[PDB]
RNA sequence: UAUCUGGUUGAUCCUGCCAGUAUUAUAUGCUGAUGUUAAAGAUUAAGCCAUGCAUGUGUAAGUAUAAAGACCAAGUAGGAUGAAACUGCGGACGGCUCAUUAUAACAGUAAUAGUUUCUUUGGUUACAAGGAUAGCUUUGUGAAUGAUAAAGAUAAUACUUGAGCAAUUCAUUCAAGUGAGUUAGGAUGCCACGACAAUUGUAGAGUAACCAAUGAGAAUUUCUGAUCUAUCAAUCAGUUGGUAGUAUCGAGGACUACCAAGAUUAUAACGGAUAACGAGGAAUUGGGGUUCGACAUCGGAGAGGGAGCUUUACAGAUGGCUACCACUUCUAAGGAAGGCAGCAGGCGCGUAAAUUACCCACUUUCGAAUUGAAGAGGUAGUGACGACACAUAUUGGAGGGCAAGUCUGGUGCCAGCAGCCGCGGUAAUUCCAGCUCCAAUAGUGUAUAUUAAAGUUGCUGUGAUUAAAACGCUCGUAGUUGAAUUAAUUACUUUGAAUAAAAUAAGGUGUUUAAAGCAAAAUGAAUAUUCAAGCAUGGGACAAUGC
């Protein structure tokens, strides 16, 4: 090693780099959200593949494992307060079945879309980026912002940013 | 300088070690003082974490002892006449322990049961 | 050798049938740094002594340009294609040239 | 390694010291005295980290050279002195005073200590040896070496000490009947009554230690440290009573 | 504002200051993001007695 | 994401390889609006080095008339302070590199009842003798080094004398913790060393030995564990064991004298190779695994090459010395010292890698000690090695693999393209070009290499009639495997004990998100370990050891 600071990655190119039905079905989401690139694609399904994975290898334990109940009610825990789980569904099988619309969807550019902001989702990025768009006590330039449950009713805008 | 590390040596197989480090401080060696018979005469070595090792070259007088009466007087060295190690050590007269010495018991065959290389004084005993 | 106790024959047989791989056995005998003119080395430099035309094999009909250069590392003489066209103009004679390889691995 | 080393690296220090992994190159290596390299918390941490009193080091030796802390009876005026058990701690300028006691987290607690309380500190004794002259004594378990002490005493109870005095009060053996503070691994922090002892010549003595509410773990004999007799206690214990919460009200309680 | 607290044995006290557009050392003084509001860590020594030699 | 596709034929089904593909790290072409973070002369030369710095240190308590003290303040033992110099402590820490090294070192583990300091901590044991020495004054030499001699003086917490038991050797004996001791310990008799500075401020302690902690420390040592090779099958003579001595701090063939022939080996001894420092770990993996680890941290070794020593608590020291081998410097030609595998920088080597900057203010160390020093450390500059967030632009290609043109000019098996099949001999979907769009985007291709693909190295997991491949056949040692049956170890199995951190997975926490950090608005994750060994324990079905 190198450096004492730690650094990690967040989107991995896809294994097969030609796809006719990876376009559309890519097209389909990024002009549903207006993103720049396809990294945000991946991104977030790295993300959902990576917490993913803990319920799925916690599934095979049973349920008076030990890990299970303080790792898998922890998983939940923070599952559910982050927007992509409805508090109704509390197990773990639930965590599988997500898709890649439930994250895509707590993005702070389909936030202020059902708040009355932005007409469209491509004009959302220039009120998140020119920091007219404050949560609650803070300015926000981060389109990206995950916001949890209790700031869902928080989201407004700021007070003529400089 | 001389060293007592087994780096040197070989193994129960035979196979010859290789070297990976150079000769360390902390195996010391220093050369014998065969304390022969002479004008008393001791030199006073600076041993390791600084104590001192009494190192005897010649002497002639040895607090020799006797255990079926219970006295110990010194007494002056004849000669040396038996070693159990090595009888050349006999014609140099050299003081080691276990060397059967002769000696006239004036204030009272004796045995060396002592170190005058580290202690720096010959003591025995009566056979 | 499937008992439990076998270990020693299993790993016996997977040490000697592994030279057996014409790869695995390449990267592991010491020649890349004696027959190679590259070695792990990725390119090479050298000078330019000698210019070929190398004719096409049997299905294809044409001149392939080509160079002869010797390196400045090992001496020996190699031979380097011209990777566009008409570029046997611009390249001269001792000047640094840089070789790596081709498509295929060596 | 030609001698002795003189610096501690930041990552090869013991874990609970609290230490960060990006604060600096080195740590501040204690200077040798009565507790071990591992069994003692330097001077400058308390009164950097468990205090706050110094922004940095800088300001930690304007404050111990001043001869403002007593450690024990006495005091002391080194800046890394090595501050290991529950040994008292007083700093009359403030008007606080504390001691280093373990804890269930794995830490160095700073519980309070009343000026009326701090002028005794229990010792755990580590081996009874006759010395020359038919002059038996004790050590105890930050190296003090007393003068003659009860012939009864041996060498792994606990005794009273007093500071200004420098005296024995009261003596408490080892028995099947006493409390003892966790001072090891893995139990280390746990207050706990002993119930059974089994012993292995060869290599180990075995303890059982069951805690008030009925927890039982085990340990090593070196680990066990008596801190009373019959389900009493003869110091305040920390913050959580030294009682060993299972995680089930950890991750939970923290939330809210 | 913020937090108000005496150091006892320094003769000295820590604050936390919060900007919202001899005897008083100011460091720390940054700001956020694309400016406006600005923060710091002002240090107030009262007597100079105690500020002369509690100083690098 | 437990994944494949093009290529042998007129066509089909196979074995089988080549090519394509994705990722990690090395260099380079094109391009590069920013902010956070960040490697960087390791691979080839542990090759050679100009220059500048990297270990120095002073309080009221070691010694000070400096003719220094009108610079705070006067001064009758020297006022506060005080450069120097004597003395004390330190440069055995720290920083750098990976040449040597194949049961060596190293990791876990047990021992030191076989050794042990330094510093630190607890406890114990004459109203004051003496010389000389620097700093001080005076004479010089030579080009000189941190060069140098004589003379006149002058002090000690420098060196000795001197007065009010502890520990060491031998011979004998009495004998209680510990699993374990003729053991701690006491007593008897000589032998040796034999003290608690002939010590210090007017105002804020030190010394000499000894017992014990330090310290799981250092060092020796026990058990287990390491890449390829039989075109390496036999290896060793201080070698294996014993006795006595020697040396060491200490056991010990570590060394010497005498006696015996013993020690290892197909379970791979001995020897050879390395582009071999080892580990925590990294890259990639459905599982199993493969490769890498000079380099943050720990352990080992070295300072161009060996060798020998001084100081002391620790050095076989090299930013110490001495001799030789190979270099290099000034020169008054007589002579002198030097070792950048420390920090910047230079030559060479190369595909291969940055400023001859500032500061001890962060962390820490050393010191006579709050203050001095630190090319450690921090800051500043270059920096498309990489990682994170985010503006409005290039590369490669457009036959198949593989997304993208049944457009237009020439060339005429020529130039050329082409990773594989292939396109080009006059009507080219591939060449050189004009227009258009396909993938990615501050990134994008190439060359090399590790990994997956590869069930093309097989334990999980392959194939052997005909594709490669059952010895011509039988006997046979080592090795592997071994029918049913019973109402002292080991292995297996289950729990624990203890086990460096960092790293992996993470518990929480709006660095605004994220990479990050352990911080903040008291918490440190129980943090899960730890392959292979070692200790304890519940069980005895399947297993081996002879009765």
């Amino acid at each position: 090693g190198r450096c004492l600071r730690n650094h990690s990655i967040t989107y991995k190119t896809p294994k097969v780099p030609y796809e006719r039905e990876r376009f559309d079905a890519e097209l389909k989401l990024v002009g549903q959200f207006g993103l720049k690139n396809k990294k945000e694609i991946q991104r977030v399904h790295y993300m959902l593949g990576h917490m993913r994975t803990i319920a799925k290898v916690m599934l095979m334990k049973d349920a008076k494992d030990p890990k299970r109940l303080l790792e898998g009610a922890a998983l939940l825990r923070r599952l559910h307060n982050l927007g992509i789980l409805p508090r109704d569904q509390n197990k773990l099988e639930f965590v599988l079945a997500l898709k890649e619309e439930n994250l895509l969807e707590r993005r702070l550019q389909t936030l202020v879309y059902r708040k009355g902001f932005a007409k469209s989702i491509h004009h959302a990025r220039v009120l998140i980026r020119g920091k007219m768009i404050k949560v609650g006590k803070q300015v926000v330039d981060v389109p990206s912002f995950l916001v949890r449950v209790e700031s869902e009713p928080l989201i407004q805008l700021a007070d003529n940013t400089p | 300088g001389i060293t007592r590390d087994s780096r040197h040596k070989r193994r129960a197989t035979g196979g010859k070690k290789n070297s990976m480090q150079k000769k360390k401080k902390n195996t010391m060696g220093r050369q014998p003082a065969n304390t022969r018979l002479g004008a008393i005469r001791v030199h006073d070595v600076r041993c390791r974490y600084g104590i001192i090792k009494r190192r005897a070259l010649r002497l002639e007088n040895g607090n020799f002892s006797w255990a079926s009466q219970s006295i110990t007087k010194g007494t002056k060295i004849l000669n040396v006449v038996y070693n159990a190690s090595d009888n050349d050590f006999v014609r140099t007269n050299t003081l080691v322990k276990g060397a059967i010495i002769e000696i006239d018991p004036a204030p009272f065959l004796a045995c060396i049961s002592s170190r005058p290389g580290q202690t720096g004084s010959v003591e025995g005993y009566i056979l | 050798a499937r008992g439990l106790h076998a270990a020693r024959k299993m790993l016996a047989q997977r040490r000697a049938n592994k030279w057996a791989d014409k790869e695995w056995k390449k990267g592991k005998l010491v020649t890349r740094y004696k027959c190679n003119p590259l070695g792990t080395a990725s390119h090479a430099k050298g000078l330019v002594q000698e210019k070929l035309g190398i004719e096409t094999k049997q299905p294809n009909s044409g001149i392939r340009k080509c160079v002869r250069v010797r390196l400045l590392k090992n001496g020996k003489k190699i031979t380097a294609f011209v990777p566009r066209d008409g570029s046997l103009n611009y390249v001269n004679e001792n000047d640094e040239v840089l070789i790596s390889g081709f498509g295929r691995r060596g | 390694a030609r001698g002795p080393r003189h610096h501690l690296k930041r990552l090869n220090a013991p874990h609970h010291w609290m230490l960060s992994k990006l604060g600096g190159t080195f740590a501040p290596k204690p200077s040798h005295g009565p507790h071990g390299m591992k069994e003692c918390l330097p001077l400058i941490l308390i009164l950097r980290n468990r205090l706050n009193y110094a922004l940095n080091g800088r300001e930690v030796t304007m404050i111990v050279k001043n001869r403002t802390i007593k450690i024990d009876g006495k005091i002391r005026t080194d800046t890394r002195y090595p501050v290991g058990f529950m040994d008292v701690l007083s700093i009359p300028r403030t008007k606080e005073n504390f001691r280093l006691m373990y804890n269930t987290k794995r830490r160095f607690c700073l519980v309070p200590l009343t000026a009326e309380q701090a002028k005794f500190k229990l010792c755990k004794i580590e081996k009874r040896v006759l010395g020359t002259g038919a002059i038996p004594y004790i050590v105890t378990h930050d190296g003090r070496t007393i003068r003659y002490p009860h012939p009864e005493l041996q060498a792994n109870d606990t005794i009273k000490l007093n500071l200004e005095t420098g005296k024995i009060v009261d003596f408490v053996k080892f028995d099947i009947g006493n409390t003892a503070m966790m001072i090891g691994g893995n139990g280390m922090g746990r207050v706990g009554v002993i119930v059974k002892r089994e012993v292995h010549p060869g290599s180990f003595e075995i303890v059982h230690i069951k805690d008030a509410k009925g927890n039982t773990f085990t340990t090593r004999l070196n680990n066990v440290f008596v801190i009373g007799k019959g389900t009493e206690t003869l110091v305040n214990l920390p913050l959580d009573k030294g009682i060993k919460k299972p995680l089930l009200q950890q991750v939970n309680e923290t939330i809210k | 504002t913020r937090n108000l607290i005496v150091n006892p044995l320094l003769c000295r006290k820590q604050v936390v200051v919060d900007i919202y557009h001899q005897t008083i050392v100011l460091n720390g003084f940054v700001t956020k993001y694309g400016g406006g509001k600005t923060s710091g860590f002002a240090l107030i020594y009262d007597t100079l007695s105690a500020l002369k030699k509690f100083v690098p």
